[PDB]
């Protein structure tokens, strides 16, 4: 039991044992990305690998060739935190060594000269946190892993639908990595046809002819040979005792001297076996039977040096004779068969419009590239540059594995391209599934299903900026001069790097991370998603990619998904799931030997799952761990039923493996339905953090993993003990064994403050331990956001009631007591960020100057001298943040204006006021100040003064660092010094600088204090660059967009609480909208006085059978007994032993759990430390599928003093009666969305316009109108309402006249309109017209 | 059917609003067709009463 | 064109690549002038280059009316000449006349 | 049009112009200089193209705009689309004077009413205000209004109060489907972001309250405002245009309320006696003297309007319990005590609503609507209706019944492996008799649940109706139904897998028990199917009702 777990303990119910604990839930994220970026000696996918496939480069022949040496990555413009502000994105310089070679002319090859040209840089690409995200422009992003069909051949049907005679079809596709597709697909007629990529369909056999195969060596691969001899006269024939099987005799049949088998007796068991035992070659056959047969190969005659009959043509009687007297004793003949062999390749060969390679060659070219030419160099070279071309073509090495492997070959490694052998094996094995032979893949299992993700994407759009760069780089060498240009004046920056850039930035799969929550982040950086490139699309697939599959057990989630156009299309990653060293998805198991069960895991991939039978989560075995039962519920194939107990090859390593980190978090799963269960998981991401973390009461145990696993929390380096706790920073003194000989040290935690996320909510950092604490390494420091302790706290639990109230619970409306408002719990902090631009239009540059035309001193109160506002004034709607003008000269105003100025003397100035002000309804205090100045132009005051402050901070912080950093080293310099020469009184007198002086007798210590004099000097002179970098960095001017002279970012922090609008929901998928605010005095309470803070219309949990919800109030109830409980004995001052019987006593809970427990910590501070955090209650941990039971529940309520029923007798606030029959009343855990009412609350009367269209478009945050639609006119259509929709689409929309008149018309107090022609449909007129269309008005 | 009865429209904007409006229109500015408008999709394109 | 060029070797020979003071020095001219010939230089973007979400939502839908007069405005421009005709006939003929005038 | 940071922005046609213009210039050029026909022939195609992508791209190859991969878009892609006109498509064309939030209840308000955001109605009736403010005087001139009311001086409250009054405004809901998704309301004023919604029409809207945002508009000219009133006023549609039923049936929270309220226990407090009229009636029960449910005699006075127009009385003993009593004050006039004697289910209580408008006229119909809700919601919040665990009773026969049919199988399977049944018969046998099953443990927990509550009056015993809350829920119409019930106590069915072919070992337990690993994991397939199926069917509905609004 750790330390910060003797602060708090989680009472843990569930029996299953945790065999394996839950890895790091980033893993996928950071291990991908680090393999991407790094060197590595060797093919391995990495920056290394994707050169070495497009090195070494030569120029075209020229024997001019550039290859490549090795990469490194140079250190960060900016670290994450300042790459952030400024807005540029966190990036590396990669620098490459190259090295040129020119070979003599003509040489044997041999340089004349090779300059190794040192690093030239090309683009910078942007790093991954610590945490797994990315910064693109002050902002994180998140790359989502994805899932795509894998490389390689997939056999498939395309059976029913196809032409609506039944019959199916059976399709073969060769997907490699990368260039074009090779399709194979037969015909009704089974004619085999081939498509590369989507295109024409083409005769098969084009492409052996393409390979350089001729009709003859077509029929001698795909086909038997039947020979024929012609002995004597007129016709023998060779005899293979098999193949007169499923088929009937065609003449008298006979052999061996006795007849078998005469005429139209069909081939059974038994006349097979006697022409094999009697071992029958040869028999004499009638003239007639070739008549349908297709002779093999070609028979010529050699006297006339004709041509008798071509390859693949059908013999005569007739014809028989002209190559008989020719001499020919052989004639090969196919075998056919319409059930095993099929006639099929030879039919194709009629419908080939080729003859020759190159005829096959310039008609796939042809086919290709239609319109234009064929011709010899380009039909050979563009076939050869399909497949055959390392350039254009790899399947890479899962590719050709999963094609060898398909192919039932032994290699799984071998070329990376396609083999005649290659191409022609797969079309065999396609033929044998036409023949009822072999079956076919289905695409949706996870095998065939590959994940990819940031580590691996990269890599490909890198190697697209080394092609678009190869065009490029074989084109300089061409004209290059001798030793003059190097391998730094071809090689640019802005191809690789646009290329990278326009991945990171907008690719579909880079998004903002979604961050208002830690289970937020942590479920986003484990996502799937089957779209964005090289995926399938919302609009194609298709009900069986998006449906579960028997596959996704252990591997993917099945009830984390969207619930909305993409359904399946992304999943969530299971909690134990990994990927397999190939790149599928293997999840954790457990090798069951004979009847034990053994402790050794085995992770399985979705085929190597296949053949093993596997046991289940839930089973019980005891002592040995022999399972009980002599049979127990297992799935072996894509099914589950009893198993035997010596059968199972495996079981499942935990209860919990099938779901995902979110849905693991929902208590009493096991007892909610799954559409209820999605969208609890859906919405358990949105909570938004509260102003108070509180805990969740009701729980499962994952929290503490989710809490560190995100680095929301700051968790130990070192084990050791506290030396400072500040609000700001944590300094931890590391213990001796943790620490490293050299420099001494303490590892010095810098907490993160408040500051802006992506969704406008607040990140905070609280330090959760105090002076001089144990703290042992993977200790949770601080607490995050959303965090408690090391848990994961999304919301606050409170006491709820079920019941309907006056009808403010209508639909699932909620019913809020005051005092939740008052105790601010629900409050929530919201950071946003505002900004005023100082840009250069023709007229002239804007000032940020403090002199606004026409505004008072209660304006220019809360503004300084130069224009900003102050930090710290609270600032409210209509409010000037920054000073700001624009020039406008000679306004052009008009003869009542010009009387105007002249009654009431006041200057119009030459200069128009953009000032930015805080926007109407948004209140809160300012938190901070940010002026970005192009360079050049001069800081105005303030500007100057924050940029002198960041400094002195800075100047702070760093002298911070040094001072404990140098006592930490000094602290060990004298205990050094202690051993061997101790002079304790004597040695701290003197000053401490004025001790590296001293040395020591023939021992390690002398060279021990030797190291810690090397390092200290490193840190004084470290420091001092640190220092000057920051310094610099501050100084120098910050870098803008074009025609912008100056920025002013401020931030505010807004404090909304809870109002009626606000979306909530609990764990189990009830939504509810924040109905009435309701007074404590019409709170329900019980008899005992205690109000409830919440009353739940009950009629919600029947129809939405979410049963959870209700055992969570009922067990939160219990949970918050044991807190009032122990609250009375902490509040008695009863002592330790009256305290630490009771609270052993509810750790045990009536026999047969896990959880274990005390008298074994301190008795007296560890343990009442502990009970000082369970008063507010007792967390309890149900797990998944092990949680707890009714009659634990139960039993727990026995201990509560409180009901078993879970219900009581609560009495209205209002009349103070009692409420018939018993209401439930408990604890649930309750998220607060950020659907925030204020948020979604619009409004417009007259706002801007759309120029193009004159329509309401909302540009000043006062939005454009609602949307109205075809529907909604419907609506109006079906009722009588012609006005109310003329005025809708006329003068309240489109009409730029009938709206000036009809607001004026408003203002007299005359409702009229008088509507005029909408301007769209005018526009459309003049569409028309453009066009050679004339269109009138007629008549009157 | 429904949606083949919906086909014949006499007013030309009615159609040209949910069929294809490329071969509505050329269809109709061959004959000279001139919409009365009379129907309800029509005026709610020209914006005046249903 | 003499632009482009320098940002080349002074791009991978800077390691980033040049500030927008640097090729002013590289470049004959006035050097500040860079910006200026910088602005005028981009090619406008298509009105109908579709923005975020695909939804047709085009970049033109966006672009707001500056010429347009609200009507919150153009209520108080009639407004003000009957404020201001009222106050006129508020005088002696010959300052109306004479205000008027002025 | 320019743009921030000095950059420019046009439409695709310049390029597409630019084009047709200069080449028909070059054009121009060539034949003043006598070019050979070659050329002005290659000329005369490039023109001849240039202008075909302009009017229409696309019947070509398609040319692209200036350094942009992306097509350039011609005149008859701004007329086309998706479908035909942009313009008239959804959506539709913004509108001025409108505005959304999220939805709540407020039950207190009248049928006609809703509850309106004081800021949102601020910023709506803005033009409205000022002209308002400056026919009393209280501001000079409209630009004085608008300093006003951008410095929210506590006086505009009460003259937006009246600008408010006999003003209504529209609300509509997202999917807007039939014309009740658009019905008209009478703004009242309240604090705070939310819209108000009476909770009646929320059937009609098909708005629950998970989030759901309404949008409102306001009616300006006088035309619309009496449109909105006379026709899309909320009262004025109380009854399905679809069906004559009334679409108004008071929902949930409200039936469940009456229908505990009208029901009757064997023995409760009040049993027996009898009184003078409901007012005393609601004096005994409100007192404490009286249950609600309790056998009693009560003077009732009853009206038939029987006569010629003309509405007779009668006055008899019925015999009744105290809640059908108390509730006899509401319904008005010419209705008979026998509409309210019974126990007033969810089925009852929208016929009853239906007589009343089809006997009595409009007027009377809605003011009685008002009142059953008001009363619903009150007596369903005094019952204390709630809902436990040990609610949902599962039949202490249950596992009994699934060895039995466990014992099947294996009968069955006997014969399997004996060749006595092949395994095509095998497969649906088993089906059936699992089926079977489900049904037994459905119907045992149905009669467990519905009336083993037996109790005592007086004399031994005797048994009733069962007042559990669950069943309550599902018996008046409230929510549930016995299906929905059956996954809770009962087994819940046989799950299928994504096949279709339903699997011969069903889900053996149910929401009371937990689900084990494998239920759960096979019971995801039928919620995923079914949502992406009903996100489906919402795509399938949409094209019909298009389909069908085009014809006719
Ligand atoms: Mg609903
Ligand atoms: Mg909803």
């Amino acid at each position: 039991y750790s330390y910060t777990e003797k602060k708090r303990i989680r009472k843990d119910f569930g029996k299953r044992p945790q065999v394996l604990d839950v890895p790091y839930l980033l893993s996928i994220q950071l291990d991908s990305f680090q393999k991407f970026i790094e060197q590595d000696p060797e093919g391995q996918y990495g920056l290394e690998a994707a050169f070495r496939s497009v090195f070494p480069i030569q120029s075209y022949s020229g024997n001019s060739e550039l290859q490549y040496v090795s990469y490194r990555l140079g250190e960060p413009v900016f670290d994450v935190q300042e790459c952030q502000i400024r807005g540029v994105t966190y990036s590396a310089p990669l620098r490459v060594k190259l090295r040129l070679v020119i070979y003599e002319r003509e040489a044997p090859e041999g340089t004349v000269k090779d300059i190794k040209e040192q690093e030239v840089y090309m683009g910078e690409i942007p790093l991954m946190t610590d945490n797994g995200t990315f910064v693109i422009n002050g902002t994180e992003r998140v790359i989502v892993s994805q899932l795509h069909r894998s490389p390689g051949v997939f056999f498939d049907s395309d059976k029913g639908k196809t032409h609506s005679s039944g019959k199916v079809l059976y399709n073969a596709r060769i997907i490699p990595y990368r260039g074009s597709w090779l399709d194979f697909e037969f015909d009704p007629k089974d004619n085999l046809f081939v498509r590369i990529d989507r295109r024409r369909k083409l005769p098969a056999t084009i492409i052996l002819r393409a390979l350089n195969y001729t009709t003859e060596q077509i029929l001698d691969l795909f086909f038997e040979k039947v020979i024929f001899e012609i002995r004597d006269n007129k016709l023998q024939m060779e005899l293979v005792p098999e193949r007169l099987r499923g088929e009937t005799a065609s003449f008298d049949i006979e052999a061996n001297g006795k007849v078998y088998v005469e005429k139209g007796r069909r081939i059974t068991a038994r006349h097979i076996r006697q022409l094999e035992k009697d071992d029958v070659k040869l028999i004499e056959v009638p003239v007639e039977y070739i008549a349908g047969k297709v002779v093999a190969k070609d028979y010529i005659d050699e006297s006339t040096g004709e041509l008798i009959c071509a390859a693949n043509m059908e013999l005569s009687l007739d014809l028989l004779a002209k190559l008989s007297q020719s001499g020919h004793k052989r004639i090969e003949t196919l075998f056919t068969n319409d059930l095993d062999h099929g006639p099929y390749i030879s039919e194709t060969l009629r419908v080939d419009p080729t003859n020759d390679r190159l005829s096959a060659l310039v008609e796939i070219y042809r086919m290709m590239r239609p319109g234009e030419p064929p011709t010899r160099e380009a039909a050979e070279s563009l076939f050869e540059n399909l497949f055959f071309s390392e350039d254009r073509y790899d399947l890479s090495a899962v590719g050709r594995m999963k094609f060898n492997r398909s192919l039932l070959r032994e290699e799984i490694e071998g070329s990376g391209i396609l083999s005649k052998d290659d191409i022609i094996d797969v079309m065999k094995k396609l033929i044998d599934i036409r023949n009822g032979k072999g079956e076919v893949d289905d695409i949706d299992h996870l095998g065939n299903r590959r994940i990819r993700s940031v580590g691996e994407m990269a890599e490909n759009q890198f190697r697209v900026g080394l092609v678009r760069v190869e065009r490029a780089v074989k084109e300089r060498l061409s004209l290059g001069d001798l030793d003059t240009l190097m391998p730094q004046d071809m090689i640019n920056a802005k191809p690789i790097s646009a290329a990278v850039k326009e991945f990171f930035g907008s690719s579909q799969l880079s998004q903002f991370m979604v961050q208002n929550n830690p289970l937020s982040e942590i479920t986003h950086k484990r996502r799937i998603s089957a779209l964005g490139p090289g995926g399938l699309t919302r609009e194609r697939a298709g009900f069986e990619v998006r449906d579960v599959h028997p596959t996704h057990y252990g591997r993917v989630c099945p009830i984390e998904t969207p619930e909305g156009p993409n359904i399946g299309l992304i999943n969530s990653l299971s909690v134990y799931a990994q990927t397999n060293e190939y790149g599928f998805l293997e999840t954790p198991y457990r090798k069951v030997t004979d009847g034990v069960v053994t402790d050794e895991i085995h992770y399985l991939s979705a085929i190597e799952e296949g053949n093993y039978v596997i046991a289940q989560a839930n089973s019980n075995l005891d002592e040995e761990g022999h399972f009980v039962e002599d049979l127990v519920t297992c799935r072996s194939k894509g099914e589950s039923s009893l198993f035997s107990r010596d059968q199972v090859d495996y079981m499942d390593v935990s209860t919990q493996q099938v779901v995902s980190v979110g849905a693991s978090l929902i208590p009493f799963l096991e007892h909610d339905d799954a559409n209820r269960a999605l969208m609890g998981a859906n919405m358990q991401r949105q909570a938004v953090p509260t102003l108070r973390a509180d805990k969740p009461l009701v729980g499962t145990g994952m929290e503490r993993a989710v809490a560190v696993d995100s680095g929301v929390t700051a968790v130990a380096k070192r084990g050791g003990v506290v030396q400072y706790v500040d609000a700001s920073r944590i300094v931890i003194k590391v213990n001796e064994d943790e620490m490293y000989p050299g420099e001494a040290g303490i590892d010095i935690y810098n907490l993160t403050k408040y500051t802006r996320s992506n969704q406008n909510t607040c990140i905070n950092q609280m330090p959760c331990v105090s002076l001089g604490e144990p703290v042992e390494r993977g200790d949770v420091l601080a607490d995050g956001p959303s965090t408690d302790l090391g848990e994961l706290a999304l919301g606050q639990n409170m006491r709820v009631a079920f019941m309907p109230w006056n009808g403010y619970n209508f639909e699932d409306s909620i019913l809020v007591s005051e005092r939740v408002v008052q105790e601010d719990r629900f409050t929530t902090i919201h950071i946003q960020e505002l900004a005023c631009v100082s840009r250069d239009t023709k007229l002239g540059p804007e000032e940020i100057t403090a002199d606004i035309p026409n505004v008072g001193e209660a304006a220019l109160s809360k503004l300084d001298e130069s224009g900003i506002v102050y930090i710290g004034a609270e600032v409210t709607g209509g409010d000037i943040l920054v000073g700001k003008v624009t020039p406008k000269g000679e306004t052009q105003l008009t003869p009542e204006e010009k009387l105007l100025r002249a009654i009431f003397g006041e200057k119009a100035s030459d200069v128009k006021d953009s000032s930015l002000r805080v926007p109407n309804g948004v209140s809160g205090t300012v938190i901070d100040v940010q002026v970005f100045t192009r360079d050049g132009v001069e800081k105005d005051k303030r500007a100057l003064e924050i940029e002198e402050m960041q400094l002195k901070q800075a100047k702070k912080d760093l002298s911070e660092e040094l001072q404990i950093l140098e006592a930490g080293l000094f602290s060990r310099i004298r205990a050094v010094l202690v051993a061997g020469g101790v002079e304790a009184e004597k040695l701290d007198k003197l000053p401490r600088d004025r001790w590296l002086e001293l040395g020591l007798t023939d021992e390690e210590k002398q060279n021990q204090l030797e190291q810690l004099a090397e390092q200290y000097d490193e840190l004084k002179h470290e420091f001092e660059k640190k220092l000057e970098a920051k310094r610099r960095k501050i100084t120098q001017g910050d870098d803008l967009a074009p025609g912008v002279l100056k920025i002013v970012k401020v931030y505010l922090a807004v404090k909304r609480r809870i109002q009626p609008g606000d979306k909530m929901a609990g764990r189990h998928g009830n939504k509810g909208v924040i109905s009435k605010i309701n007074p404590i005095e019409d709170m329900p309470y019980d008899e005992n006085g205690t109000p409830v803070d919440i009353v739940l219309n009950p009629l919600g949990v029947p129809s939405r059978m979410n049963i959870g919800q209700i055992l969570e109030t009922h067990l939160g109830m219990a949970a918050k007994g044991i807190g009032d409980k122990i609250n009375a004995m902490l509040k008695q001052q009863q002592e330790v032993a009256k305290l630490r019987e009771f609270i052993q006593r509810a750790y045990d809970l009536g026999a047969d759990v896990r959880q274990k427990v005390d008298l074994s910590t301190f008795s007296d501070e560890e343990v009442m430390r502990l009970a000082e955090n369970l008063r507010k209650g007792m967390p309890i941990a149900t797990p998944v599928f092990d949680g707890a039971k009714e009659a634990e529940i139960k039993e727990l309520l026995k201990l509560g003093d409180l009901p078993t029923s879970g219900q009581i007798r609560l009495y209205d606030g209002r009349t103070g009666e009692q409420f018939e029959r018993p209401v439930t009343v408990g604890y649930m855990y309750m998220l607060k969305l950020n659907h925030l009412v204020d948020d979604k609350m619009h409004a417009r009367s007259t706002g801007s316009y759309s120029l193009v269209t004159q329509q309401p478009l909302g540009g000043k945050a006062q939005f454009g109108g609602q949307r109205f639609g075809e529907m909604e006119v419907w609506a109006l259509e079906a009722y009588g309402a012609a006005y109310t929709l003329q005025e809708m689409l006329t003068v309240k929309s489109d009409d730029v006249n009938g709206r000036t008149k009809m607001y004026k018309n408003i203002v007299d107090g005359n409702h009229q309109m008088e509507p005029g022609m909408p301007e769209s449909f005018n526009v459309l007129l003049k569409e028309i017209r453009s066009l050679g269309i004339n269109i009138e008005l007629e008549d009157e | 059917g429904i949606t083949k009865a919906s086909l014949a429209t006499e007013s030309f904007i009615s159609a040209a609003s949910f069929q294809e409006t490329t071969r509505v229109l050329t269809e109709a500015a061959v004959a000279g067709k001139r919409d009365e408008l009379r129907g309800l999709k029509e005026n709610v394109i020209v914006g005046r009463l249903i | 064109n003499k632009l482009n060029r320098i940002s080349r070797q002074m791009l991978q020979e800077m390691g980033r690549e040049p500030t927008p003071e640097e090729l002013a020095e590289r470049m004959l001219m006035p050097e500040d002038k860079i910006r200026k010939v910088l602005k005028i230089a981009k090619e406008p973007i298509s009105m109908e280059t579709p923005i975020g979400d695909d939804e047709d939502s085009h970049l033109g839908d966006f672009i707001e009316d500056t010429t347009l007069e609200l009507p919150l405005d153009s209520a108080t421009t009639e407004s003000l000449r009957a404020a201001t005709h009222d106050v006129l006939a508020g005088l002696t003929a010959r300052e109306a006349k004479v205000l008027r005038m002025r | 049009v320019p743009l921030d940071g000095g950059r420019f922005a046009t439409s695709d046609l310049n390029d597409l112009y630019r084009r047709v213009i200069n080449r028909n210039n070059r054009l121009k050029r060539l034949l003043d200089l006598a070019a050979p026909d070659i050329i002005v022939r290659n000329e005369k195609r490039m023109l001849q193209e240039a202008v075909d992508a302009l009017l229409d791209n696309g019947r070509r190859g398609r040319a692209i705009t200036g350094s942009n991969k992306r097509p350039l878009k011609s005149l008859a892609d701004m007329i086309k689309g998706k479908q035909g006109r942009f313009r008239q498509n959804l959506l539709g064309k913004r509108v001025d004077y409108s505005g959304r939030s999220v939805i709540t209840v407020g039950p207190y308000l009248r049928l006609h009413q809703c509850g309106l955001p004081k800021k949102m109605a601020l910023e709506l009736f803005k033009p409205f205000i000022y002209g308002k403010l400056e026919l009393r005087g209280l501001a000079t001139t409209i630009k004085a209004a608008k300093k006003m009311v951008e410095r929210e001086e506590a006086v505009v409250w009460d003259i937006l109060d009246e600008v408010i009054r006999e003003h209504p405004v529209l609300l509509n809901r997202a999917p807007t489907l039939h014309r009740l998704g658009i019905q008209a309301f009478e703004p009242v004023l309240i604090e705070g972001k939310a819209i108000q919604l009476h909770p009646l029409v929320c059937a009609a809207y098909n708005a629950d309250f998970d989030g759901d945002q309404m949008a409102v508009h306001v009616p300006l000219t006088l035309e619309a405002q009496l449109e909105a009133r006379a026709l899309m006023m909320s009262t004025n549609n109380i009854l399905s245009p679809a069906n004559g039923e009334p679409i108004i049936v008071p929902s949930q929270d409200v039936v469940l309320g009456l229908y505990y309220m009208t029901r009757d226990c064997v023995n409760a407090k009040g049993e027996g006696m009898v009184l003078t009229g409901p007012k005393e009636a609601e004096r005994l029960y409100r007192s404490g003297l009286a249950s609600l449910h309790a056998r009693v005699k009560v003077r009732i006075t009853e009206y038939e309007k029987d006569a010629n127009g003309e509405l007779v009385a009668k006055t008899s003993l019925k015999d009744t319990t105290v809640g059908r009593a108390i509730l006899w004050m509401i319904v008005p006039k010419g209705l008979p005590y026998s509409i309210v004697n019974q126990a007033l289910g969810k089925k009852a209580i929208s016929k009853m609503l239906n007589t009343c408008y089809r006997i009595l006229g409009l007027k009377p119909t809605v003011i009685f609507a008002d009142q059953i809700m008001y009363t619903g919601f009150a007596y369903a919040a005094r019952s204390g209706a709630s809902v436990g665990i040990d609610d949902m009773v599962i039949p202490e026969k249950k596992h009994e019944i699934i060895s039995e049919a466990e014992a099947e199988v294996a009968e069955i399977q006997e014969q399997f492996q004996s060749g006595l049944v092949t395994a095509g018969e095998r497969y649906n046998k088993v089906i059936d008799i699992w089926a079977a099953a489900n049904d037994r443990v459905s119907k045992a927990m149905m009669d467990n649940l519905q009336t083993e509550t037996v109790i005592n009056r007086d004399g031994q015993e005797e048994k009733q109706v069962s007042f559990n809350s669950i069943y309550m829920m599902a018996d008046s119409g409230a929510r549930g139904s016995a299906a929905q019930i059956r996954q809770l106590a009962g087994m819940r069915g046989l799950m299928a897998k994504p096949d279709g072919s339903i699997i011969e070992t069903p889900i053996t337990a149910n929401f009371r028990e937990g689900l084990n690993v494998l239920q759960y994991f096979i019971s995801t397939h039928g919620a995923r199917k079914g949502l992406a199926d009903t996100a489906l069917k919402t795509a399938n509905s949409g094209y019909l009702t298009r389909r069908l609004v085009d014809v006719a």
